[PDB]
């Protein structure tokens, strides 16, 4: 007896969709953020895509204040502020996901250069206070 | 059934052929119950040819027999070889059918092939039985399973862990948490687990259960084998000697408390390691534990297992689950400090609830309250979890001044 | 494209006879690897050096009574 | 199945045929040491993701705890062996 093969929740439209978003997100292109940045803002059907979002934030700020890399955090503060500003998605199930991750923004030390983007450190701690007051 | 005749607006129909504009429908019903009637008259000669002329076919030299018989002109034109063609005309709401008759030029019936010329009757004779059954003359009817090697390791290992002696249990357990390829033998290992954990309902075995938890110990902290596949079969095994009522032979010698906490710490471990928010492994493990222990009517055991798990699970747990329902406590403490029966079962039970509350309870009491507490023991419930919070805030005294 | 139409993915199957002979091979071994340092461990040992049981244990010889019968007979039948 | 995994257990045996209930209490948020998190000076045409235990993320496990042994409220039966292929590390 061998149980049948199990199907992925998400579809391949939507995995792709989330692959297209999440390659959009890390900000290679400015206007290719901001639209999946408005994308992730009012997409309704953004649930049950949700944990998969959660985690990719989450592990990419530890593993991305292992070397202090700052637009790779701004990016990733925007897209949970994008994130929260949804209103069909129910968020308080990955908040514990979320909290950590910009308090580690706020209250990190900076592996990269110290003075010069010091100017975005304090706008990485402001976005950082903001979505977190 | 019925007199089937008919329908009346056939004759309607059939009335403007001739010529007639209005006709009303007691006439039409006046006309078509007699041709109706006429019908079967000249149905039922055409069947008396056809009958005593032995021929079970219904010729239409039959019918032309009976309109004969009954005086009416004959039919003129109905021997020659034909069928029963119709052709439908749609119209703009005039629905009707018609023969769509032919032509054909004169010469081409002149100049037609000469069917061949007929036969005279004669006569033949066969036997058709002769004394008995007919002979056969031409004028009669014709009549997935695991190798040896792999096989023998998981009937070493699981009889190892059956209790003949401690030593090689040790071994096999220290083979399971310690081997590199031992998947292909893992699902194997759950059913054993699972079924084994199940068989306690028939032989209340408690050294069996604490050597399969044990076994559950040895699986998790193997670092090549990734148990989340088989978690499912795990969890209510492990639940099962946590929150079940009878783990013990004799109930009131037996350490069922032991094998609680230790499957305690066991589940706080299979959820710490394997809860996903696509799982939701604690958060059912967490509700299944407080609808257990908020439902009254469970016993001092399974509260136990309940309070236990809760407990295992961490702070904010007990801040959040254990310490609205301590006025429980006063409920406890109604069955200890007076109880009508002494020599029951209940207070040995009741006091093992109430030790364990106390010491989960004091670290929790000693984060959340003034450093001072006074009279905190009387403001807590019986006054003895709060000299319990004391001794808590002494023993993190002496923590700090050994750190 | 994904509003309102959905189709389902599967998991990648690893169909290669490579890593197919490799996988049963490594895990042959390792199971045959932790049976023989298991049935070594809980009993009898012989060993090549001077006290070595951690490092290559031999499961001790013993004598049978009748030996043509575990000798000759098949098992696998 | 009598033969299976598990026919130890089944030859001992000798059977031979063959308002704290809130949702949001429960919400991992109010139930997690998630400041432990906190870093602080540290030092698709085939699947993407993984695919989750099926059981586990859809069964109801919680019907297989047996909570009093003699009043049982259903009739558990044996369990065959499955193999689930989904998961790798097994040849078939």
């Amino acid at each position: 007896r061998l149980k049948p093969r199990s199907i992925h929740e998400l579809s391949v439209e939507q995995q792709l969709y989330y692959k297209e978003i999440t390659e959009a997100c890390v900000g290679s292109c400015e206007a290719k953020r901001a639209e999946a940045l408005q994308s992730i803002a009012t997409d309704p059907g953004l649930y049950q895509m949700l944990p998969r979002f959660s985690t990719f934030i989450s592990e990419g700020v530890r593993v991305n204040v292992v070397q202090n890399n700052l637009a790779l955090l701004i990016y990733l503060m925007r897209m949970v502020k994008a994130l929260m500003d949804n209103p069909t998605l129910y968020l308080e199930k990955y908040v514990h996901e979320l909290i950590p991750a910009v308090m580690t923004c706020i209250v990190s030390r900076q592996l990269c250069l110290r003075p010069d983007v010091d100017n975005h450190w304090a706008l990485r701690d402001f976005a950082a206070r903001l979505v977190a007051q | 059934l019925s007199n089937t005749v008919l329908p009346s607006e056939s004759m309607k129909v059939v009335a403007e052929s001739m010529g007639i504009a209005q006709i009303q429908e007691e006439t039409c019903q006046l006309l078509t119950d007699e041709v109706s009637y006429r019908i079967k008259e000249i149905a039922q000669d055409a069947l008396k040819f056809m009958h005593m002329g032995k021929r079970q076919k219904l010729t239409t030299s039959d019918i032309d027999y009976a309109l004969k018989l009954k005086n009416v002109e004959p039919l003129y034109g109905f021997h020659a070889q034909e069928f029963i063609p119709f052709r439908f005309a749609s119209g703009g709401g005039r629905e009707l059918y018609f023969y769509e008759e032919k032509e054909v030029d004169l010469s081409d019936i002149i100049n037609t092939p000469l069917p061949r010329v007929p036969l005279d009757v004669c006569l033949k004779a066969h036997w058709l039985s002769i004394e008995g059954c007919q002979p056969a003359i031409p004028e009669n009817p014709p009549p997935h399973e695991l190798s040896v090697e792999q096989q023998l390791y998981y009937k070493e290992i699981t009889e190892a862990c059956v209790g003949s002696c401690e030593a090689k249990r040790a071994e096999a357990l220290q083979s399971i948490a310690t081997d590199p390829g031992l998947y292909q033998m893992l699902p194997r290992f759950s059913t054993f687990i699972s079924e084994g954990v199940r068989v306690n309902v028939v032989q209340n075995n408690l050294a069996l259960l604490i050597y399969l938890m044990r076994m559950v110990k040895a699986l998790m902290d193997n670092p090549t084998l990734y148990l989340e596949k088989y978690v499912h079969e795990l969890i209510p095994a492990v639940m099962t000697c946590i929150v079940s009522r009878q783990l013990c032979l004799r109930p009131d010698v037996d350490n069922h408390w032991a094998l609680r906490d230790f499957a305690a710490r066991l589940v706080a471990q299979i959820c710490k390691h394997f809860s996903t928010t696509t799982n939701n492994i604690q958060s059912r493990i967490t509700k299944t534990f407080t609808k257990s222990w908020v439902d009254e009517k469970t016993p001092w055991t399974t509260r136990y297992g309940s309070i236990a798990g809760l407990a295992e699970l961490g702070h904010d747990v007990i801040k959040t689950l254990i310490l609205p329902r301590l006025q429980q406590e006063g409920e406890r403490i109604r069955s200890v400090l007076d109880g009508p029966v002494l020599s029951n079962i209940d207070r040995i039970g009741a006091d093992h609830v109430q030790s364990l509350l106390l010491k989960h309870c004091a670290p929790v009491l000693a984060k959340l309250r003034p450093p001072p507490d006074n009279q905190d023991a009387y403001r807590a419930e019986f006054g003895s979890l709060g000299p319990l919070l004391c001794s808590q805030v002494v023993k993190a005294r002496a923590q700090a001044a050994l750190q | 494209p994904h509003t309102y139409i959905k189709t389902p993915t599967y998991r990648e199957p690893v169909s290669d006879y490579q890593v197919l002979r490799e996988k049963a091979a490594s895990q042959r071994r390792d199971v045959e690897r932790a049976l023989t340092r298991f049935m070594a461990k809980t009993g009898e040992t012989q060993s090549l050096f001077k006290d070595d049981v951690s490092t290559f244990p031999l499961i001790a010889a013993r004598p049978f009574t009748i030996p043509y019968l575990t000798a000759l007979l098949p098992s696998e039948l | 199945w009598r033969y299976g995994p598990a026919r130890l257990w089944y030859d001992m045996l000798g059977v031979p045929e063959d308002d704290l209930l809130a949702d949001e209490n429960f919400l991992m948020v109010t139930q997690l040491h998630w400041e432990d998190d906190i870093i602080w000076d540290g030092e698709p045409w085939y699947s993407i993701f993984p695919i989750d235990n099926e059981d586990l993320v859809y069964g109801r496990w919680e019907d297989n705890i047996i909570w009093d042994a003699q009043a049982m409220p259903r009739l558990l039966e044996p369990p065959v062996l499955t193999l689930d292929p989904n998961d790798e590390n097994l040849i078939l």
